[PDB]
């Protein structure tokens, strides 16, 4: 609950990653 | 230290696919655990990985090729090894030069098919 | 008459590591005095 | 002859060390000798005058580079040519402090550990303590 | 080390001239190790003199003891290294 | 798979003997003891150079504040000329020589081993590799 | 009627002696010389220590003041002086560095820091134009304790000079103080991120050049001179003059300094 | 070290005031600064709903369990437990956190009363090594203080065999003033007004 409470080249991958399966689960859904 | 602790890891993945190779040979393609299902899939990309489009050969073959830095070429196996690439598709790994690469592939299939889905769902 | 020498070639100066004394004090200061050493040896690699 | 084009290249800057280490008295001293001043000077002259202006001004600049980055903050704030000076009373200043604080005996001491410690000749060293202890009284 | 060089004559006397020790070389190691304040090795040459020896001599027994007792006093007892915790993922192996 | 007592001492000597660097005789001759003597039965294979490591170059005894012998500790490297003079096996050696393993055995059961056999994390996994392979590797 | 704020930042008691002996034997008594710790106009600062008002600390090559050893040079050293704190309070720039180690939140902390920096680029690259330079050095030490503040430097100070549309390089502290001590002619405009290695290379700079007065920018909005010498701060001085309306006492005591340094107050 | 030097070294003792009290006042001023930011604000107040002092509850629950001392029955920890022992675990869990808060680190108790978790076993086990590395510390500054050595720290170096190795006195003259600053300033901080 505490952990939950408190919240650059490797962040463009982990940006790529999350939007490259952002669409994967778009065309899945419609 | 990372390097050969990567390279020693990839090894023991692909001597470990030869030896499962003989068993989806023996029982199909499910009857091993859900441990040896993730160790094939992960070293069937792998083994799709490894190739690398050389950039002497853009004449002939046209794809544009890549030259892969050490240090790109580490933390883009070491990431595969541990998981973090578990839903890219197989085939964004062949013939691909490094994880950028990997990514970039996959928008391009992933927006790619979604035009084939509102065909397919229309028409 | 071959080559003799690389004028343009310095020795790179062999950092040493501080090494503090096995007490108390030094346990209390532990991270505090790895800091110090770890800086130390940047100061000697860079120069300054 | 390529002991000296290396060396005004370096001083010029147009060739740098190995390692891009930077140009201190101290590794000119390393690469091209105790008298490497003396022998660069020589060898100027046989180049025309601009070269030997550029060499004059290159050569005075890495003496000047001979002290640290904090004792030229300190001591060469009113010029350049009043620097070594400064420095000397600033220095024999910090001596007589020391044997105001510890003695003589162990100054001496302590003055020997550091002209060896400096790479400073015996004359110097005993010129410098005596000039201290002149200073005191 | 000298009680490394002492000890290795030793063996060379018994167990390749075939020679025992006596009580005097013994009490040779037993000096050193007061002298250089390895109280811990102290204890096993004490021991090792009285069960091969007449016993060992009591001011050295007592002198190693109190180089122990200052150790303790002072801390030193043990390497301090040795006394830090670690954990499964915390010990920096080498 | 019967594992009798010999298989599982056989496979504990086997690990040990991989080396990369010479090991001073007092590390050598201990651990092969300890394996000897049944100490690493409980331990698994993969963790022996793990053991080890701790065994020389740590003290868990002294860590745990649980220390009871006087003399025979690992760090004492002088101790190595006196276990090539009397033996492990001597009145003078033996009792202080099984208090230690006793003690490292259960400290490492008890912290280390358990903790190992509770990892599922994938990082935790990658983290646990990298120390073995440096255990491997030095000791 | 007038007034002249002199600041001082660990300066011995004979420098600023002599400066008040300069300023009432040129002035005269026309203007007053009142002593203070900060000020935003008319303000002289004698001593090493930075002073408490000031973000930005520009320094330059006078011409008419230029040692025979660096004649013809002409560099521009701009040092980034974050807001100043009591001295017993932690300074911004080690607290920016140490809270994050401690985990303590850094919000306000970088707002102050960005600021700061923003100030100090905008003034960096309006003397790159003027000057016309292409592109200008950033210095920042690259010891591993300074790893954040150096780092929000260089993202912040990049970002304002890419947006004005010059190059920036950056370089350590070692290497760019010997090449500014040895050849000063290859480095038009440089930068420094506020570290006590960077106060003391221009104060180097400064000196070896000759002995000069460097001007500060203060967040109220002005320039105040300041000086650590005797030559220096008589420099200090005579531009603090000028700016008031007075050109000829400036031009006796720039005399005075370039021929008797240490004894300026007695050569005029 | 290439090059003879322009000057020589000489040891960095400039100012001699630096009082331990006014420098460890300085360290106080510090300590309480970082530690306000990190903590935040004083939490808001509360009004107790009853007077009663902790040396009274202590007390109130020691008659509580010694009047049930002859009913209570001992029994192995796997076993179910007893109303008298649930309330005195309860009771003496409360009162040790609340004592171990307040400052009355007693850890022979608190191990007992308190320690459920073997994470709880490893935070006693830190906690009681800091407060053992304290005391010594202070003791030792105290030692250090009776025999008048500098407080800071000593590298064990050998400064002669620096400027040797070194190639440049810059580096290696730095690296005397830190350490001998450091040596001249003491680590010692206000301890009751930090408690307040």
């Amino acid at each position: 609950e505490a952990a939950e409470r408190n919240p650059t080249g490797d962040n463009a991958r982990d940006r790529l990653l999350k939007e490259v399966l952002a669409l994967q689960a778009r065309i899945n859904q419609r | 230290v990372d390097h050969y602790n990567v390279a020693q890891d990839v090894v023991q993945m692909l001597t470990k696919y030869r030896e499962l190779q003989d068993i989806i040979a023996v029982l199909g393609i499910d009857e091993l655990s859900e441990e040896d299902k993730l160790i094939v899939d992960r070293a069937r990309k792998l083994v799709k990985f490894l190739s690398q489009p050389f950039q002497v050969a853009e004449v002939f073959t046209g794809m544009t090729g890549h030259y892969v830095q050490l240090d790109d070429t580490i933390d883009s196996f070491s990431g595969l090894l541990m998981g973090t690439y578990d839903q890219v598709p197989e085939m964004a790994f062949y013939m691909v030069g490094g994880i950028n690469s990997v990514l970039e592939k996959a928008k391009k299939m992933a927006e790619e098919a979604a035009e084939l889905e509102k065909m397919r769902r229309a028409r | 008459r071959a080559d003799e020498v690389d004028y343009t070639n310095l020795p790179a100066p062999k950092p040493q590591k501080t090494v503090w004394d096995d007490n108390i004090e030094t346990e209390v200061l532990r991270k505090y005095l790895d800091g110090l050493s770890q800086y130390d040896m940047e100061e000697a690699k860079y120069g300054v | 002859s390529t002991k000296m084009q290396t060396l005004h290249k370096l001083l010029t800057g147009e060739v740098s060390f190995k390692n891009k280490a930077p140009v201190k008295d101290c590794n000119i001293v390393h690469q091209f000798g105790e008298n490497w001043a003396t022998e660069l000077s020589a060898y100027a002259k046989t180049l025309p005058a601009e070269q030997q202006k550029i060499i004059v001004r290159q050569i005075a600049r890495v003496k000047l580079t001979r002290y640290t980055v904090a004792e030229l903050a300190a001591y060469c704030g009113d010029g350049p040519a009043l620097l070594d000076e400064t420095a000397r009373a600033a220095n024999i200043e910090q001596g007589v402090a020391f044997v105001k604080a510890k003695g003589v005996e162990a100054f001496e001491k302590y003055v020997a550990e550091e002209s060896t410690n400096a790479n400073w000749k015996p004359e110097e060293a005993k010129k410098f303590i005596e000039d201290v202890k002149a200073k005191a009284k | 080390s000298k009680f490394c060089a002492m000890m290795d004559l030793l063996e060379e006397m018994q167990h390749r001239n075939r020679l025992k020790p006596n009580e005097e070389s013994w009490t040779w190691v037993m000096k050193e190790c007061v002298k250089s304040g390895q109280f811990r090795l102290g204890y096993c040459i004490q021991q090792v003199m009285e069960t091969e020896c007449k016993g060992c001599p009591a001011d050295l027994v007592k002198a190693n003891e109190a180089n122990a007792q200052k150790a303790k006093t002072e801390g030193k007892e043990h390497p301090g290294h040795l006394s830090q915790q670690a954990g499964l993922f915390d010990v920096k192996v080498e | 798979q019967v594992q009798t007592i010999p298989m599982i001492r056989g496979a504990r000597f086997v690990a040990l003997f991989n080396q990369k660097q010479p090991s001073y005789f007092m590390n050598a001759i201990v651990s092969l003891y300890a394996c000897l003597n049944g100490y690493l039965d409980d331990v698994k294979v993969q963790y022996v150079k793990f053991y080890e490591y701790l065994l020389v170059h740590r003290d868990l005894g002294i860590m745990y504040g649980t220390a009871k012998n006087k003399f025979f500790y690992m760090y004492v490297q002088e101790l190595n000329y006196l276990i090539r003079f009397f033996t492990l096996n001597s009145p003078i050696l033996h009792g202080e020589l099984e208090e230690m393993l006793k003690q490292h055995t259960h400290l490492f059961l008890q912290h280390y081993q358990s903790k190992m056999n509770a990892i599922k994390s994938e990082k935790d996994v990658k983290a646990l590799k990298n120390l073995l392979y440096s255990c491997k590797r030095a000791v | 009627s007038k007034q002249l704020t002199f600041i001082s930042a660990g300066a011995t008691a004979a420098v600023l002696q002599s400066a008040s002996a300069i300023v009432s034997k040129v002035a005269g008594g026309r203007v007053q010389t009142k002593t203070a710790k900060e000020a935003g106009r008319h303000a002289v600062v004698v001593g090493p220590e930075t002073p408490i008002g000031v973000h930005t600390a520009v320094t330059e090559v006078p011409k008419s003041a230029q040692d025979p050893l660096f004649s013809g040079v002409s560099t521009v050293v701009v040092r980034a002086v974050l807001p100043r704190a009591a001295p017993d309070s932690v300074q911004l720039r080690d607290a920016l560095d140490v809270y994050a180690s401690a985990g303590i939140d850094t919000k306000e902390e970088v707002r102050s820091a960005t600021e700061a920096f923003k100030k100090s680029a905008e003034v960096a690259v309006g003397k790159a134009k003027a000057k016309g330079v292409k592109r200008i050095v950033l210095v920042v030490k690259q010891a591993s304790k300074h790893n954040c503040i150096n780092e929000l430097f260089k993202k912040i100070s990049t970002e304002t000079i890419e947006s004005a549309g010059l190059t920036t390089e950056v370089v350590g502290t070692a290497a760019v103080a010997n090449q500014l001590i040895v050849n000063p002619e290859s480095l038009g405009v440089v930068l420094l991120n506020d570290v006590a290695a960077t106060e003391q290379i221009e104060l180097a700079f400064a000196g070896v050049v000759g002995g000069v007065s460097r001007v500060y920018h203060t967040v109220e909005g002005g320039k105040i001179s300041a000086g650590h010498s005797f030559k220096s701060v008589a420099l200090a001085v005579a531009q603090e003059l000028r700016e008031l309306g007075l050109s000829s006492e400036a031009d006796k005591v720039e005399a005075a300094a370039s021929k008797n340094p240490r004894a300026v107050v007695s050569a005029l | 070290i290439s090059g003879v030097s322009p000057l020589l070294y000489f040891p960095p003792t400039t100012t001699s005031t630096t009082n331990r009290e006014d420098q460890i006042n300085k360290n106080t001023n510090i300590a309480i600064q970082m530690i306000k930011r990190y903590k935040g604000e004083v939490p808001p107040h509360y009004t107790r709903k009853s007077s009663a002092t902790i040396e009274q509850v202590e007390k109130e629950i020691d008659a509580l369990l010694g009047g049930a001392e002859k009913l209570r029955k001992t029994s192995t920890d796997d076993q179910p437990m007893d109303k008298l022992t649930l309330m005195e675990r309860c009771l003496r869990h409360a009162l040790w956190s609340y004592h171990k808060e307040e400052g009355r680190y007693d850890f022979d108790q608190i191990g007992r009363w308190v320690v459920y978790t073997p994470e709880d076993e490893v935070k006693l086990a830190q906690l009681k090594r800091e407060v053992e590395a304290k005391e010594k510390l202070a003791a030792l500054r105290k030692r250090r203080e009776e025999e008048g050595l500098p407080g800071g720290p000593v590298p064990r170096i050998n400064w002669p065999q620096e400027y040797s190795s070194f190639i440049d006195r810059e580096p290696v003259v730095a690296k005397r003033i830190r350490y001998d600053t450091l040596a001249s300033t003491t680590l010692e901080r206000d301890e009751k007004q930090i408690e307040s």
